[PDB]
């Protein structure tokens, strides 16, 4: 229960991450935190109903793995070339 | 299966290790740059992953039978077929 | 419990509060590292100790050390420089996400749980016939996803 | 870790103590052997983080049986996930080399730290994949459930031969070479520790690691095994050796990675079918008779 | 099974395409794509339950539809990288996945399945293509993030982490909103609808007529299996539904203008949730997938990176029929009679109002009658003095393509009582 509470402040840490990154990674990189407070919520409770939440957690890193795989390549395919990261740069498409 | 008291004492291994660190220090006192070394790093993050599912089947194994088995080895088929897909695109 | 509790929470958010605060790329993802340490920690105090091991293992062994070679390979720490700050959005940032904060700790409060399972401190040996078992769908589904994600990001890149 | 018995924290730490300063002089030792033989936060953390996990994980490897450390344990820290430590600490040395190559700011620091981070990285996971084949035979990752199994069943380089030649291939391959004056002292000593502490491992997985047949004397069998392995280190260490890494990843991969799932699978149908362990004793011996019937060419 | 011939086909083809032409290659994954489909038709009423893996009438529906937007996409696409095509089956077994669990976890890996290829596909390598990549991907993994943590939050108010849990109090509430988000944003609903426009008019044209149908497709599949709350299913649709027509009122570009369109379209099938009937999603989506599908084929023989509205007008002189089966699908978008659109448009209103749901009905129906504006702006515009305009008059493929589907239409207007009889159970 005490930890329930910390993972919920952590994945709100990890959406300030988002909101105030300016780059693109780092703005990755907070979403990861979330990804994780997720993943302890995930434990808490499996201790709480018996287990199957741990296979759930793992298979929760193995996503989070593919997309990072995923992610980067293309944070790197993108700027790569291209100068700075920060993630306004890019405001072509307009509503 | 182990007595939690071994994980304390793991830390406080790691708490000796890292002060004698630190005493070794202070006795110091006395283009392509992404492709090549991102593709072989990734790949390094998806084989940590496989076998991070390789071992609970190793150790719970004859127990699972012929059909954990098939399962594990369909899991490492398609995987290989994602490694076999990036070698056979090439490396450098 | 509350004795080692206490330091370990409050280094996790501690740890949160730097990933998110640094300006220094490699100084964010490498407390970040630190947390997963101490996350792999509390995964064990958690009864979830072949998890803590995968903790380690692939997310702070791994991934973020995927994170600081595309850092590295790009630019750290001097990719945000540029100061078009937009500083009336951090109290925003700030209290959306106290906000977030808020309706989560409502949302948990009133709980009375049996957080007494015997499940037994989370080793493979437990692990395994669940997975290549009841789980083995969405596990070798996650296998295809890698298979996948492996094409996607090579394709993604493919210089020429 | 039941059956096996836990010592007070105060030896707990003592013992580790101990096992720092013997593998630190021991690092000394070698160097001179090898010398007789021939004739800003990240800069300071990183080669600290180097020393710091390579240290770490000589501890469960156990010297003895329970009880004959002086009243005590052999060991530091036993662990009932054994196998996945060795993994875990080994990853963070490496974090600490690519570290110190960003900290110089001067490229081909860098990049050349990048090179060795990847491939200690790449054979290390190569470990791995060769010790699943012997793990489903003891069907525990603890190193004394290991090996006790070798003293009962017996030396499993009998069994899992092929996964025992990626293994010594590999873990040997690492010892392969590619201000700044303690810098490079401090890492070099890291890697010598981590050598050392390989020159450990082989005999206690795929050997019987102390635990012999014949005169059953706890630590001067460890020491002797360790100490073989470790001149074999120390000849790799002094010619020199070239693997320039273009065909050190092809062959590793390509090869050697391929070749120890490979083998894990047959195991695996072997295990799970139940059969009996007699297969891969058979099937090890065949396959020790090609892979060295066709080198004597 | 259709996921046998998926991942068959999937998994072949990564590595058969080393040893085959890229051509060779979309001839398989037509073959494959087209395979699974006929198994589909084949087992109509079969319900084939294995794991957490449950193929029952919704699955059958929706993944009739994706598997027909993967069929059309891949069609257009003669442009020789077979992974072009690969993800595209990637994706179509993803969205497969997606529309056949009621598992939360399972889901979650269906929608990493079919979300990472399509960040791969929003590159025309064109640099607007790339920002669509780019923001896409942000967007979509703080969405998973969101999606995450309320698959914690369901497995924290009940035991499990299939969707039919009982249900507690708060924290199971506090879960479908968390799950909500991230099904909503992966079916443009509001307000977590922002990416579509930017997505649409960046990635690559063939691409986006593949998102734009089936994505939103199981992403509905995927939302009928959610017990969404009468508040929060109010909530998504006036917004969108707002959002959606009158933001789709400013829009000069074609593409985009049927992103918002999009938006609005997510808002009136989100409806028929408020009984979840499944019948009505089922054929609203179906009529919408014709002539979303027609409309986006139509607009790629224009032009793949981008196209002004302008060059929509002098099409029915260039080409009679697809100037007729454009303006058809802008009244059938229009959900105006006797035009199937109208029929999915009131099957889904119908529900609206049996569930009692009046004012967001009404406030649907008024600015649905707004849209009259833009739709019609494009289909009376096929009549236009043609200004220079690019115009690659299609092969036999495409051309008999948009006339049947859109055939199809007017036909299903005359006899929703031909299709309607079984879009249920299947009998
Ligand atoms: C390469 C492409 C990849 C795509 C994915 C393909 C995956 C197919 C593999 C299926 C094996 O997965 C496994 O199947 C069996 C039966 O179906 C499941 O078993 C379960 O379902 C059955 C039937 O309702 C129940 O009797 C049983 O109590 C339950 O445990 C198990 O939970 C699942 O995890």
């Amino acid at each position: 229960m005490s930890y329930l509470l910390t993972s919920a402040l952590l994945f709100a840490l990890g959406v300030y991450g988002v909101l105030t990154r300016r780059t693109a990674i780092l703005v990755f990189l907070s979403i990861e935190l979330m990804l994780n407070a997720a993943n302890l919520s995930l434990v808490g409770f499996a201790r709480a109903y018996g287990l199957d939440g741990q296979v759930a957690a793992l298979m929760v890193i193995a996503v989070a793995a593919a997309e990072v795989a995923v992610g980067l390549g293309l944070i790197v395919a993108i700027f790569r070339h291209r100068e700075s990261t920060a993630v306004d740069d890019l405001s072509e498409l307009r509503g | 299966m182990a007595p939690i008291q071994e994980y304390v004492g793991t830390l406080i291994y790691v708490g000796v290790a890292l002060f004698i660190g630190v005493a070794a220090l202070l006795v110091g006192a006395l283009k392509r740059f992404p492709v090549h070394f991102y593709v072989v790093a990734m790949l390094f993050i998806l084989f940590d992953v496989e076998v991070a599912f390789l071992w609970p089947y190793a150790v719970s194994a004859g127990g699972l039978g012929l059909y954990g088995f098939l399962g594990v080895l369909a899991f490492t088929l398609l995987l290989f077929v994602g490694f076999l897909y990036e070698w056979w695109k090439g490396v450098m | 419990m509350s004795l080692l509790e206490g330091l370990a929470l409050f280094l996790l958010l501690l740890s949160g509060v730097l990933v998110v605060t640094l300006r220094n790329a490699i100084h964010a993802a490498l407390a970040l590292i630190l947390n997963f340490l101490v996350l792999a920690g509390v995964y064990v105090a958690l009864d979830a100790r072949f998890l803590g091991f995968i903790q380690v293992i692939v997310y702070a062994g791994a991934i973020v050390v995927l994170f600081l070679f595309v850092i590295m390979l790009l630019f750290a720490a001097q990719g945000e420089i540029g100061f078009d700050p937009l500083v009336r959005s951090r109290p925003l940032a700030a209290l959306l996400a106290l906000g977030v904060a808020g309706i989560l700790a409502a949302g948990l409060w009133g709980l009375d749980l049996a957080f007494t399972q015997d499940l037994k401190g989370g080793l493979p040996q437990a692990l395994g016939p669940l997975l290549y078992g009841d789980w083995l769908f969405v596990l070798l589904a996650v296998g295809f996803l890698l298979m996948a994600a492996t094409v996607v990001a090579v394709a993604l890149v493919e210089p020429g | 870790t039941w059956s096996y018995p836990v010592d007070p924290y105060w030896m707990v730490a003592l013992k580790a103590l101990l096992v720092v300063v013997g593998l630190l002089t021991a690092f000394a030792f070698m160097t001179l052997i090898e010398r007789r033989l021939l004739a800003r936060f990240l800069f300071v953390l990183a080669p600290l983080i180097s020393v710091v996990f390579a240290l770490l994980a000589f501890g469960l490897i156990p010297f003895g049986p329970p009880g004959s450390f002086f009243g005590y344990q052999p060991w530091v820290i036993n662990l009932d996930l054994g196998i996945l430590y060795l993994f875990a600490v080994s990853e963070l040395a490496v974090y600490g080399i690519f570290l110190s190559g960003w900290a110089s700011g001067s490229k081909y620091s860098l990049l050349g730290s990048l090179r060795s981070s990847a491939s200690l990285i790449s054979y290390e996971l190569g470990l791995g994949l060769a010790l699943l084949a012997p793990v489903l035979l003891v069907g525990s990752l603890n190193l004394n459930d290991i090996v006790n199994w070798q003293k009962e069943h017996g030396w499993l380089f009998l069994y899992a031969f092929p996964a025992f030649l990626v293994y010594l291939i590999a873990s040997m391959a690492e010892a392969a070479r590619t201000y700044s004056s303690i810098k490079w002292a401090l890492f070099q000593m890291a890697e010598y520790i981590h050598f050392i502490t390989a020159s450990a491992l082989i005999p206690t997985l795929f050997l019987g690691g102390w635990t012999m047949p014949v005169l059953e004397v706890p630590y001067l069998w460890m020491f002797l095994k360790i100490a073989f392995f470790l001149f074999f280190f120390i000849w790799i260490r002094a010619t020199w050796f070239r693997l320039r890494y273009d065909q050190l990843l092809r062959f590793g991969w390509g090869f050697l990675f391929p070749l120890a799932l490979l083998w894990f699978l047959v195991t695996a149908l072997v295990v799970a079918l139940d059969l009996p362990r007699t297969y891969l004793l058979y099937l090890s011996a065949l396959s020790f008779l090609v892979l060295l019937g066709a080198v004597l060419y | 099974m259709t996921l046998a011939i998926l991942a068959v086909f999937s998994v072949a083809l990564t590595l058969l395409g080393f040893v085959l032409p890229p051509q060779g290659v979309k001839r398989a994954t037509l073959l494959g794509l087209a395979l699974a489909l006929a198994s589909l038709l084949l087992t109509w009423g079969k319900p084939f339950a294995f794991g957490p893996y449950a193929v029952d009438g919704v699955s059958q529906v929706f993944t009739l539809l994706a598997l027909l937007g993967a069929l059309w996409t891949v069609g257009l696409v003669r442009s020789g990288r077979f992974e072009f095509y690969l993800l595209v089956l990637y994706a179509a077994l993803g969205m497969h996945l997606l529309a056949s669990t009621r598992h939360l976890l399972l889901m979650l890996v269906a929608l990493e399945a079919l979300s990472l290829p399509l960040y791969a596909l929003a590159t025309w390598r064109r640099g607007q293509g790339l920002e669509a990549a780019l923001k896409y991907f942000l967007l979509g993994a703080l969405a998973a993030a969101f999606f995450l943590y309320g698959a914690a939050l369901f497995y924290g108010a009940t035991g499990s982490l299939v969707l039919g849990a009982p249900g507690e109090g708060p924290l199971y509430a506090l879960a479908l909103g968390l799950l909500l988000v991230g099904l909503g944003f992966k079916a443009a609903l509001a307000p977590f609808h922002f990416w579509t426009p930017d997505v649409y008019q960046g990635s690559p044209t063939p691409v986006v007529l593949f998102m734009a149908t089936s994505v939103k497709a199981a992403a509905f599949a995927a939302l009928l299996r959610v017990a969404a709350p009468p508040e929060a299913l109010a909530l998504l649709v006036a917004l969108s539904v707002v959002v959606g027509n009158l933001a789709a009122l400013a829009q000069k570009e074609a593409k985009r203008l049927l992103a918002y369109s999009s938006i609005a379209h997510a808002g009136y099938m989100a409806l028929a949730l408020y009984t979840g009937n499944a019948q009505a999603l089922g054929f609203y989506l179906l009529t919408y997938v014709l002539a979303t599908g027609l409309a986006f084929a139509v607009l790629s023989q224009i032009s793949p990176d981008r196209v002004p509205l302008e060059a929509l007008r002098g099409l029915y002189r260039k080409d009679p029929l697809l100037g007729l089966a454009f303006l058809v699908a802008m009244l059938s978008l229009l959900g105006l009679p006797p035009l199937a659109g109208f029929w999915g448009k009131y099957l889904a209103f119908a529900e609206a109002a049996r569930a009692g749901a009046w004012g967001v009905l009404v406030l649907a129906l008024v600015t649905s009658a707004v849209s009259a504006y833009y739709y019609l702006g494009l289909g009376l515009a096929v009549f236009a003095r043609p200004e220079e305009t690019p115009f690659r008059p299609g092969p036999p493929w495409a051309r008999a393509a948009v006339v049947a589907a859109g055939v199809l239409l007017l036909a299903l207007g005359l006899l929703p009582g031909l299709v309607l009889p079984a879009l249920a159970a299947g009998g």
